[PDB]
């Protein structure tokens, strides 16, 4: 039969701040939101830090916060895992890093990673811990070969890492630096294979040699290279020859790991994550599976869904809703609207909203639908461009589109859920009139168009999907530990 | 994006 429409309308980069200055959610006209918030029952909640599985501190983003959205519940990102099972101890008691102990101890331990602690790709804090671990446990010999980064974090930093983390070899009493690389030559990712082979002879082959550390990351400066571009070196009478890679994303440690795997003998080869490197290491950490998202379930109540966006925000309304899955369920269909061709979206704010609003309601027209997850990329692709003039007409004409989407939604005795994946729009200028082009940390906001109903006054991201599953009146499974923010 | 993984930061270095 024909169905009354449930949708979940995201608004990228869209959240909630006081201050007008900088502000295109203020500044812009958008009179179908402000009469959807004004009639109908509204609140905010959280899209960054802790409460998206981030750090403390960390600004959301498209990818965590349609995560947290489809998942009903935190997921928590990997940094934020580990940091926790040191916090909580399960670190010391790892199967996979006790039995490296033990290996070395009855043969009687190289450490590679990125040292910083941009925790993109590693945190060195967790360097901290191996090598704590390994003072318990009692290993004599412990060598750290250390990737320099300059990326993730100040451009000529090296210093400060290699200082604090030879105050912990002090202070602790074991480990020393055997070599030292730019992750411009220990973690390329385009099979630039000449740069790899300079890191892997630092490794103890020929190779630049310097006394410390310290002179040879402060001789390339002098050279005019910082720390992403220092060409890898040994530390002078501190690397005897040859382990765990404690950095955490594949992408750029795979060809490194390949280069190393691919003559010694009874080697025993750890990654804190499996890499994409083709040969057989022990895994340190194991992934959350992820089951049971909100398309899942649709599915298992044979609900018809749709997936719709642009091209900018088609992976976030299909993969990362679907909890990192790109096949579709049973039901589900997906409409992709093809995104301008321009280098920066301030050209073009509008983007391809119409199309995209034009394309809703044809599939609204079928009246076949149960559930909608759309998601309008413009408030947070145009305010990347930190200018907020462009920001303001990106977010007009996504809101003269939410009238005609939700207005029909209503029509056909629906039920809208109008909210935003994290923030950006909502500041594009600094206080000194700057642009101002990241995500922000604010709360953003949510309406449910569904009178003579209150809403908690606070929640996060998680509790989405289960507010969604309220409005459709379909059972919340356990694994979504979300709460719906309508109140019973 | 495509070049990583959902668990290794796909918000950044794409
Ligand atoms: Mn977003
Ligand atoms: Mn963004």
């Amino acid at each position: 039969m024909a169905k009354k429409p449930t949708a979940l309308i995201i608004l990228d980069g869209f959240a909630n701040r006081e201050s007008e200055h900088g502000n295109a959610v203020k500044l812009a006209n958008k009179p179908n939101f402000d009469r959807y918030y004004n009639k109908y029952p509204t609140t905010q909640i959280e899209a960054s830090g802790l409460d998206v599985g981030l750090p403390e501190g960390q600004m959301g983003n498209s990818e965590v916060g349609h995560m947290n959205i489809g998942a009903g519940r935190i997921v928590y990102q990997s940094l934020t895992r580990i940091n926790k099972s040191i916090e909580d101890g399960d670190f010391f008691e790892n199967d996979v890093l006790n039995n490296a102990i033990a290996h070395v101890n009855s043969h009687d331990l190289h450490i590679f990673g990125l040292l910083s602690d941009g925790g993109v790709h590693s945190h060195y804090k967790h360097l901290f811990a191996l090598l704590e671990l390994a003072k318990k446990q009692g290993v004599e010999k412990v060598y750290v070969h250390a990737f320099l980064d300059g990326r993730d974090v100040d451009q000529k930093s090296a210093l400060k890492y290699i200082e604090e983390t030879e105050a912990k070899f002090n202070e602790l009493g074991i480990g020393q630096f055997a070599s030292v690389s730019g992750r411009y030559y220990a973690m390329d990712r385009d099979k630039r294979w000449e740069r790899e082979e300079k890191a892997y002879n630092a490794i103890n082959f020929d190779a630049p040699t310097y006394a410390t550390a310290k002179e040879g990351v402060e001789a390339s400066y002098n050279e005019g290279l910082t720390d992403e571009f220092v060409v890898p070196f040994i530390v002078e009478n501190q690397n005897d020859g040859v382990v765990i890679f404690y950095n955490f994303r594949p992408d750029r440690a795979a060809q490194l790991s390949e280069i190393f795997a691919n003559q010694v003998k009874d080697l025993f080869y750890a990654t804190f994550t499996k890499y994409n490197d083709n040969i057989d290491a022990a895994i340190v950490f194991e992934k959350v599976d992820l089951n049971n998202t909100i398309g899942e379930i649709a599915q298992n109540n044979n609900l018809t869904q749709l997936r719709i966006a642009e091209t900018e925000k088609y992976p976030h309304v299909t993969y990362f809703m679907s909890g990192g899955r790109n096949e579709e369920f049973k039901g589900e269909r997906r409409r992709l609207i093809d995104s301008p061709k321009v280098a920066t979206y301030d050209l073009k704010p509008e983007m391809s909203a119409y199309e995209v609003k034009d394309a809703l309601l044809e599939e609204l027209n079928k009246g076949d639908l149960d559930l909608i997850i759309l998601n309008f990329a413009n408030p947070d692709m145009v305010g990347h461009s930190g200018m907020l003039e462009p920001t303001i007409k990106a977010i007009e004409a996504v809101d003269e589109c939410l009238g005609e989407v939700v207005d029909k939604i209503l029509d056909m005795d629906g039920y809208a859920i109008i909210t935003a994946d994290h923030g950006n729009s909502d500041q594009v200028l600094t206080d000194d009139d700057q642009p101002m082009t990241t995500h922000t940390t604010n709360p953003v906001p949510v309406i449910v168009t569904k009178e003579g109903v209150t809403l908690r006054e606070t929640g996060r991201l998680g509790d989405l999907a289960p507010t969604l599953l309220d409005l459709l009146n379909v059972e919340q499974p356990e694994d979504m530990t979300g709460e719906s923010l309508i109140k019973h | 994006x495509q070049v990583t993984v959902w668990w290794a930061s796909p918000w950044e270095d794409c």
